[PDB]
């Protein structure tokens, strides 16, 4: 994962 | 109605965790979308190690149905007879029951398992899904699939845990306009009809299910080839293929470094990027085939700021880090999330520093991560590390600050402590012994044991096997003491139990006179240690580089403020940032008085470095929001601050002139004014907007966001909302729309934010990856604080039903309550929690902003005084  | 749901708890399957027997080695998956009807169809032959009797088969499956009755290969080959499947909903399994049981694989033989499958691809964001763009005016599709940490059940039926790792051949049936993508490169394509090409992908290496990717496109692309000799290459709309182009830069320079920094071999010979149009996370570091939103992949240099060209770098670095650390190496089990979060997150800042040589990255670890989550972590709703997770709503929710920041804080304090050298050289053996394996914290530790033969899992297991962190408390300038640091001094500094007693091992760094030394503070030390040149000043935690709080005698700090208004530059720009920060976390605390704090904010007027005005903001950003509605308060703080930022933000200018650093520095300064009622800067931002306005003039990059936010706030009406919403659709930019929703939620109009509440429905309008990042700035608004926490709440049904309990942003989206200080407002969470008391992926942040607006009560009740005094008293 990046979450944004 | 072919595997019909069953009630039947009576067996292995009502376990959570699937069980120790049952092994894949081989997924042989083919699928068939019907694009245009949103459905697809596939079957799955999956090769199982059984190591125990059993009557029973089961694995993960939900939403997509199994649509034949499914059949079971003997070792030998034979056909296992079969007298039911069933599905068993509470744990999300599908259960296939023999006539007979069988025996263990005991050769090289094993069973093959095969079932027909089909779902949709409609009404979601996970599993394997379609979108659309638009291109020369015609509506396009692409499907994509997206399946952490568990999703990829979803897309077909699989042993869907990360511990359960298989090897991938994977074929696509689609129309022929298409290409089709995977994790490996394509081995080969067949006609089926004159209409649709077979495209069939090569073995893959064994790998997490929640890393099998896939997609259907038609997409352009920009190429690179690695110092290895393979394709790098990003795939990306024609119309957007300019903006590819530097994330086509980083991704060579970054995998160029990480392969020689890791001494490891990338495992696949191709590596892909792309964006899907609507892509429900940030970006997903699938093997070979890694995905993003937008707004983290595509970057124009004429019309993206520098944050957003940062943002991408970052990102791009933090899904390779993953190419080794996550995908090479996976954690056994969720609780060790970590092991590929905080790594990335950690590595990340390596990645972009050789990349961008003057963007100081390493120093920026303080503002991303180090010091935000130092908040986070001293909560008492907080979690250790390793994290005990038991549903998928659990496993979902610790994708969070604590797995990341916390992840990436306590790697940055072991290298400095161990020493760069040999802490590189112990991430090595780490992932040269479990390479196509998986791992446990302990197994992390003694690899960094062998490389040092330091106590690594003695003093980090007291970091990681327990929520919270210390503050240093002072005496004498000399000796030091440990104590949990929480930001509520009711709560009880004991609770949860923690079989350390909330007592860690420290190393600990300190500055005498620029000299530097070191020593580890041992838990057992009850009674604190003395750390050894006649000294008057002792500098403690240098670059904040240790996980920890430094609590000064109130005398040093006294002088620290002097030493700050004779000459600042005395200390390095992390140092000030950091004094500053834990000064104002420690006041927060009831631990130190405000006038100290407050007394180091003095100097300002000559403060020029990035680092201290970020933790200056933030500190008075939530001092401020405190005081919004205060009618005496506020117009003092506002004065005060006011004055400090002027100097920089007037030296700086309304101008993209400067580094990379200095032109992150004039945003927020001109943005602190701003937001601090600085007639000057809001007019410039005014001007600008109306100039913005005409059509023509293109906004310098680094102030745009800021331009169409004052600009709005200042001089927004119906017509300009109109424009910047027309404007909005009609860029083709994911970086300059999302300004843009930021600019429209900044009116001063309650009648066009509820318009722009509506538009939330509507798909055609507001993308659903957008959804929660609109609602969020609606709150900021003064207005819409109120507005988008009534919204979300008459509303709560409906996103339920859209998104499900088990999507993170949904059970985060709570947190825009974060500024609420009342017993009124908290009376309003509660009610609102009780009626929908189902939390899903929410039941963390629930309790989180819980214990934040119960804070912010406190806080008022026992600082207003001090606070006001201090600025009375001063203006
Ligand atoms: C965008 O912001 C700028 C501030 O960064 C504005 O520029 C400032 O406008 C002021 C009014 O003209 C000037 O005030 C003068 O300041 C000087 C001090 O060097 C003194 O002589 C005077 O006290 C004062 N003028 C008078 C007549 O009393 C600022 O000097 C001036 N410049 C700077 C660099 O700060 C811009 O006006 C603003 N733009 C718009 C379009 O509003
Ligand atoms: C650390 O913070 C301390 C507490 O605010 C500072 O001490 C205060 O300095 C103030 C000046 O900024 C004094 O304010 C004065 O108060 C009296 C009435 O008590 C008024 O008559 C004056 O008009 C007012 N001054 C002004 C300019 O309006 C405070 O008296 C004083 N408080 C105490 C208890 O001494 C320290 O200066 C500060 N340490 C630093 C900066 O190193
Ligand atoms: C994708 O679209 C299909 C087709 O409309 C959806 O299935 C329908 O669901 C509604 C209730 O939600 C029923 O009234 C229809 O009878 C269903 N149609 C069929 C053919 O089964 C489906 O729910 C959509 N997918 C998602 C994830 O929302
Ligand atoms: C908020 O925006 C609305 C929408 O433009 C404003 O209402 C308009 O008012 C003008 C005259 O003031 C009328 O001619 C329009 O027909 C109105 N539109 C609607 C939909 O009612 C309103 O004045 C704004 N309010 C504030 C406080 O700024
Ligand atoms: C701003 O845009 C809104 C929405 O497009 C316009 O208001 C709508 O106009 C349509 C067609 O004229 C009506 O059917 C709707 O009932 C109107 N209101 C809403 C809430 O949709 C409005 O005319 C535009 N205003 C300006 C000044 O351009
Ligand atoms: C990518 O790098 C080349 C040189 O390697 C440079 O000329 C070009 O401007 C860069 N492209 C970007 C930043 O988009
Ligand atoms: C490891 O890297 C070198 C780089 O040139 C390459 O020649 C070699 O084939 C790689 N090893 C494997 C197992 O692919
Ligand atoms: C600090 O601790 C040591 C050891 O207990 C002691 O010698 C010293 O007196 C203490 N206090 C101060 C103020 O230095
Ligand atoms: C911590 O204390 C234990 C007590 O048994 C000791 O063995 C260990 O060496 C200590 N570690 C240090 C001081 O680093
Ligand atoms: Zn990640």
């Amino acid at each position: 994962x990046v979450v944004d | 109605d072919i595997c019909p749901a069953s009630e039947d708890e009576s067996g292995q399957w009502k376990n959570f965790r699937l069980p120790d027997f049952v092994n894949p080695v081989h997924y042989d998956l083919h699928v068939k979308p019907l694009l245009e009807e949103d459905t697809y169809t596939g079957t799955v032959s999956i090769s199982i190690n059984l190591s125990a009797p059993t009557r029973y088969l089961w694995l993960h499956l939900r939403e997509t149905r199994i649509t034949r009755l499914p059949e079971l290969k003997r070792p030998s080959g034979d056909q296992v007879q079969v007298r039911r499947c069933f599905e068993y909903k509470k744990q999300e399994y599908v259960v296939v029951e023999a006539e007979e049981e069988l025996t263990p694989s005991s050769g090289d033989g094993l069973y093959l398992l095969t079932m027909e499958f089909a779902g949709w691809l409609n009404g979601s964001l996970v599993g394997f899904y379609r979108t659309t763009y638009t291109e020369n005016g015609r509506v396009k599709s692409i499907a994509a699939t997206d399946h952490e940490p568990t999703d990829a059940r979803k897309s077909f039926p699989c042993f869907d845990e990360p511990n359960k790792k298989a090897t991938y051949t994977i074929s696509i049936t689609h129309p022929k306009e298409y290409g089709a993508l995977s994790n490996m490169p394509v081995a080969k394509e067949e006609s089926v009809d004159d209409k649709w090409t077979r495209t069939t992908f090569e073995k893959s290496v064994p790998m997490s299910t929640y890393l099998v990717c896939f997609a259907v496109h038609q997409f352009d692309s920009v190429k690179r080839i690695s110092n290895s000799g393979k394709p790098l290459t990003i795939y990306v709309q024609p119309e957007q293929k300019h903006t590819a182009e530097y994330a086509a830069n980083i991704t060579k320079s970054v995998f160029d470094y990480f392969e020689e920094y890791f001494a490891m071999n990338y495992s696949l010979p191709k590596l892909d990027k792309i964006a899907i149009p609507d892509f429900g996370t940030g970006a997903m570091e699938n093997w070979g085939l890694i995905t993003y939103r937008e707004t983290n992949l595509l970057y124009d240099p004429k019309e993206s700021a520098s944050s957003n060209q940062q943002r991408v770098a970052t990102v791009v670095a933090h899904e390779l880090v993953h190419q080794w650390f996550g995908n090479i190496v996976t954690m056994d089990w969720w609780e060790d999330l970590w092991l590929n979060e905080g790594f990335a997150s950690f590595f990340e800042f390596l990645g972009v520093n050789h990349a961008e040589t003057d963007w100081q990255m390493r120093d920026q670890m303080l503002l991303e991560d180090v010091l935000p989550v130092q908040e986070d972590d001293s909560l008492m709703s907080s979690h250790p590390i390793i994290v005990t997770v038991t549903t998928p709503d659990e496993i979902t929710s610790v994708f969070d600050g604590i797995s990341y920041s916390k992840g990436s804080s306590i790697l940055r304090m072991l290298e400095d402590w161990i020493k760069p050298e040999n802490f590189q050289k112990g991430c090595q053996m780490y992932l040269e012994k479990y390479q196509f394996k998986n791992a446990k914290t302990s197994d992390f530790w003694a690899a960094l044991e062998e490389a040092s033969r330091l106590p690594v899992k003695e003093v980090m297991d007291t970091w990681t096997r327990q929520m919270g962190y210390p503050v240093l408390n002072v005496n004498g300038v000399k000796n030091i003491t440990q104590k949990r640091f929480l930001l509520d001094p009711r709560a009880n500094p004991s609770q949860p139990p923690s079989d350390l007693g909330y007592t860690w091992n420290i190393p600990v760094k300190w500055t005498e006179d620029n000299i530097t030394s070191s020593v580890l503070f041992n838990r057992s030390e009850k009674e604190g240690i003395t750390l050894n040149s006649g000294n008057a000043f002792l500098k403690i935690n240098p670059d904040h580089i240790g996980f920890y709080r430094v609590n000064y005698e109130v005398a040093t700090w006294d002088s620290i403020a002097t030493a700050l208004s004779l000459n600042h530059k005395t200390f390095s720009s992390a140092d000030r940032a950091s004094l500053i920060d834990d000064a104002f976390a420690l006041a927060r605390a009831q631990l130190l008085d405000y006038k100290v704090a407050l007394n180091l904010t003095k100097y300002l007027k000559r403060e020029e470095n990035f680092l201290p005005w970020q933790r200056v903001i933030s500190a008075v950003t939530y001092i401020i929001s405190m005081f919004e509605d205060d009618k005496e308060l506020y117009p003092m703080i506002e004065e005060y601050f006011q004055g400090q930022v002027k100097p920089i933000a007037d030296s700086l200018g309304w101008n993209d002139a400067g580094d990379h650093v200095t032109k992150l520095l004039r945003s927020s300064v001109l943005g602190f004014a701003c937001k601090m009622g600085d007639r000057e800067a809001l007019n410039n931002a005014s001007s600008l907007f109306e100039q913005w306005l005409n059509g023509t003039v293109s906004l310098p990059v680094n102030l745009r966001l800021l331009v169409y936010r004052y600009g709005m706030q200042n001089s927004g009406n119906e017509i300009s909302w109109n424009y910047t919403l027309e404007q909005y659709q009609k860029t083709s930019l994911a970086q300059e729309k999302e300004k843009l929703l930021y600019g429209l939620a900044s009116v001063k109009n309650v009648t066009l934010l509820s318009r722009y509440l509506d538009l939330l429905k509507d798909t055609n309008l507001i993308k659903t990856q957008d959804v929660f990042t609109v609602i969020r700035y609606i709150s900021y608004n003064s207005y819409g604080k109120n507005m988008a926490w009534n919204w979300i709440q008459l509303n709560w049904d409906y996103l339920v039903n859209r998104y499900t309990l088990n999507n993170r942003n949904l059970g985060r989206i709570v947190t825009i309550a974060e500024p609420f200080n009342t017993e009124l407002q908290l009376w309003q969470m509660e009610s609102f929690f009780a009626k929908y008391p189902q939390a899903g992926a929410g039941e963390k942040p629930r309790e989180q902003v819980l214990e934040t607006v119960k804070n912010n009560i406190e806080w008022l009740k026992q600082h207003r005084n001090t606070i006001r005094e201090w600025f009375f008293n001063l203006l």
